[PDB]
């Protein structure tokens, strides 16, 4: 998802706000809805890198969660 | 008497190959000089070059050399290396979804999400190996004023071709340049529509698309909806592909449901309600009654 | 045989005892042409294949080449 | 020059590889001609080469008498058949006409639309074939009929 | 160069004069004076021209030009 | 229709739209030969004589919209 | 045999030249290649050659012509 | 031209008919050949030439036309 | 499927024949009009263009088999 995204080395998902993401957003047993969260983040990541990063590395920790996406579905 | 009626006779049907023949010659003629100055590329130089033993036909019913000129009229008319500059800024179209329409600011933002990734593509060339938009809502919304929104906040170009009433393949994929009514689907005849090669091009109702003919138009559009195969799609009617990386399609239903599964992939959903009555005033008393 | 110039014969193979005309046209085998002379009127002519390029690879070459004592 | 080329052998090599030399067949089995290195195979692949593109040279003969002889056939038969279509250009045009006349009085004396006149003559632009005795012109004749 | 293309006219007139029919042939002449003397648009004459010039075809043996009649009519 | 071609000045020619499935009379017919009929409306303005007449299209309701191209 | 079907070949290709006089060799001549050289069995390869023959009657007028070309594909 | 092109359709009539290259246009030679090939009783032959009737009378356009095809098949 | 393919290193296919209800398009319908069409294993087949490839075929568990034949 980040090849994809194409703004490699700059987004930074934490392995806590990974298994935070499966916690809350996505319940299948597949794992295509996980790359659609994952997906959203970068857009979402992508669109704030577009004006400028905050951080070359977004560290994107329990926190940032709904920041890159919607509210904990 | 039969030698100098023969003699006239031949003659007098050489004018007529003169008068009537000779007209299609130098019209197709006349198409040929069109290749050369639409300035096609060399494997369109090699579709104009099947075109160079396609134009020798006295042109009445079905005809090979109207269907196939036809054919150049589009390959020269879905444009080649115009660049439209298309304007790099998220804000630029966070701005002109504001000024044309009033928004509910809830689904403006996914749209500039995809035009961010639109903006931040590992390839130098822009890419949409991601999921494609999709817009859900009443047809009262204006989705193709979007459509016009995100021509002019791209510096692009929206063509109004609704989809939706469109069923059959064969309408989709036009069949070969030798009947009359080997006539694309509404992208082609949009891509017509604009004379830089990267548009706004939307695809409309694909719930409403039910499959009611022989062959599956949501095959032909996941031939080119998937980024891999819009580059390689070709109908029966085009031989080498129009490349459709750079021709974006963008999606667009009312029901939820009724699209086909060969689409349902590489979807981003957005839905969108109707207006409060509030809302529907400030519409109408900024936009609509201004209208 | 062996030291011997290659004229590569254009497009058809010259069988022996025969009196037959060989044309050279391009530099390179006029090269070959022009070492024939020093080969004492004995070339090693081997042709080519049906396609033939202006400078002649040596692998286009057939595996039998005949031996033409040149009479002028 | 390529006969007299080949009289007057004292090697078999004199003769067999002048004659394939100078005879007219493809040039990939000459490759097979010499890979067959006794002189035995050479000659008896030579000898079936030139067989086989005689017996070619029969059958484009025949095939050329045979176009020569429908091309006479089709000629006087065509002869014949213009004798009698110039006797319909002379007698049997003029009866089928004279059907037309007679219809065509009968069109003075009950009476066409002028139009409907033209239509009579423009089917008879159709009809008035002296060249041959269409099925055009008989349909055309059930029309003026 | 006019007084050429009418020339070639009438010769091609004067053919169709003892050939085929001259009723219908003459009728298909002053039909396309007809034809041309009603006001057309210019992409509509010129588009009008190459099937008035193949509405010269005469009409029984060349039945193009008899559906064409019917058509720039 | 006809009040209005007295109250606009204008020529009229109405035409009945009935039970009518195929573009080759929707539409023009392919000219393929001799013979191709492009039918009613084609032959309904060809009975003015004007570029601006007002035209009357009647019980639209009664289509069989089918194949040989469509009405709509 | 073999010597003769030779020439039934070059004059079996001989009609299908006169339809590439007007309709050309574009895609019909190189529907004909793709009878041959590609590989197939005897029985494709004779009802191939009966698929050829299936077309050259004409093409103005008739998607007939097309069927027997897409069932030739 | 029309020497050379009298000449090529003697050949056509000299080299294919008299030999075993081809039955001419096999388009109606396979769809008699469909025909011969099978031994049904002839009634069934009578409903398959009245299909053929049918199919004869339209040029395969209907619907129901290459239904008729491919049950006349 | 595709790790199975490159693992063999023969080549990767899939087609969607989930839902798949017709044997007249996956054994095929014989043809008179412009748009009758063999099967998407047939289609799949030219899509590989090799006698050996490895194709996935997709959710046969699916199979609709009402009418245009049962393609099972
Ligand atoms: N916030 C808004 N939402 C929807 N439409 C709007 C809004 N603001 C203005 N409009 C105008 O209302 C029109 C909606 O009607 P319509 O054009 O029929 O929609 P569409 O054709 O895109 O389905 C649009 O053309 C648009 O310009």
């Amino acid at each position: 998802q980040v090849r994809e995204s194409g703004m490699e080395g700059r987004i930074e998902v934490t392995d806590a706000a990974i298994l935070r993401v499966i916690s809350e957003y996505t319940r299948e047993a597949g794992v295509r809805g996980l790359e659609r969260e994952l997906g959203k983040i970068a857009r979402k990541g992508a669109k704030f890198w577009l004006e400028g990063a905050w951080e070359g590395l977004r560290t994107i920790d329990a926190s940032d969660i709904p920041t890159y996406l919607g509210i904990p579905r | 008497t039969n030698q100098r009626e023969s003699y006239l006779r031949e003659q007098m049907k050489a004018i007529q190959k003169e008068l009537g023949g000779e007209d299609g010659l130098s019209d197709l003629e006349a198409l040929r000089k069109k290749i050369e100055e639409v300035g096609m590329p060399e494997a369109v130089k090699t579709k104009a070059l099947k075109e160079l033993d396609r134009l020798e036909r006295m042109q009445q019913g079905s005809p090979e050399a109207t269907v196939a000129r036809t054919y150049l009229d589009w390959l020269t008319e879905v444009p080649w290396s115009k660049a439209d500059p298309e304007v790099l800024d998220i804000n630029h179209t966070r701005q002109v979804l504001d000024e044309d329409h009033y928004g509910l600011k809830d689904v403006k933002e996914r749209i500039l999400e995809y035009l961010a990734v639109r903006q931040l593509t590992q390839g130098l060339d822009v890419r949409n190996k991601a999921p494609i938009l999709v817009l859900v809502g009443p047809p009262g919304v204006g989705k193709t004023s979007l459509g016009r929104s995100i021509a002019r906040s791209m510096n692009r170009k929206f063509h109004r071709i609704s989809l939706g009433g469109v069923r059959d393949e064969a309408e989709i994929r036009g069949h070969r340049r030798t009947y009359i009514g080997a006539m694309p689907g509404k992208l082609i005849h949009a891509m017509k529509q604009v004379g830089v090669i990267n548009p706004v091009i939307l695809l409309d109702e694909i719930d409403k698309m039910s499959s009611d003919w022989r062959g599956d138009p949501a095959s032909a559009m996941l031939e080119v909806l998937d980024p891999e195969q819009n580059n390689t799609f070709t109908d029966h009617y085009l031989d080498v592909p129009y490349d459709l990386s750079k021709v974006f399609f963008i999606t667009t239903a009312n029901t939820l449901q009724t699209i086909p599964r060969p689409l349902l992939d590489r979807m981003e959903v957005i839905e969108i309600p109707g207006y409060t009555n509030m809302e529907k005033q400030a519409i109408a008393r900024q936009y609509l009654w201004p209208k | 045989r062996l030291e011997l110039p290659v004229i590569p014969l254009r497009n058809t193979v010259i069988l022996p005892h025969t009196t037959t005309p060989v044309d050279v046209g391009r530099a390179k085998s006029k090269r070959a042409v022009e070492e024939a002379m020093g080969a004492d009127r004995l070339i090693f002519l081997v042709a080519q294949r049906d396609p033939e390029v202006d400078d002649p690879a040596p692998d286009d070459l057939y595996t039998w080449g005949v031996q033409a004592v040149v009479k002028q | 020059y390529q006969l007299e080329a080949v009289k007057g052998t004292s090697d078999p090599a004199m003769l067999a590889d002048t004659i394939a030399y100078h005879a007219t067949w493809t040039v990939a089995e000459k490759q097979e001609i010499l890979e067959l290195t006794d002189l035995e195979a050479r000659l008896k692949k030579v000898l079936g080469l030139l067989s086989r593109d005689l017996e070619r040279f029969e059958l484009d003969k025949r095939v050329a008498q045979r176009v020569k002889e429908q091309m006479d056939t089709n000629q006087r038969e065509s002869y014949l058949r213009e004798q009698m279509k110039a006797i319909q250009k002379e007698l049997g045009g003029e009866d089928g006409l004279s059907d037309l006349e007679a219809l065509r009085k009968k069109i003075e004396e009950v009476g066409m639309p002028e139009a409907v006149k033209t239509k009579a003559l423009k089917e008879l632009d159709r009809l008035e074939r002296m060249q041959q005795g269409s099925p055009e012109a008989t349909v055309a004749r059930t029309y003026l009929d």
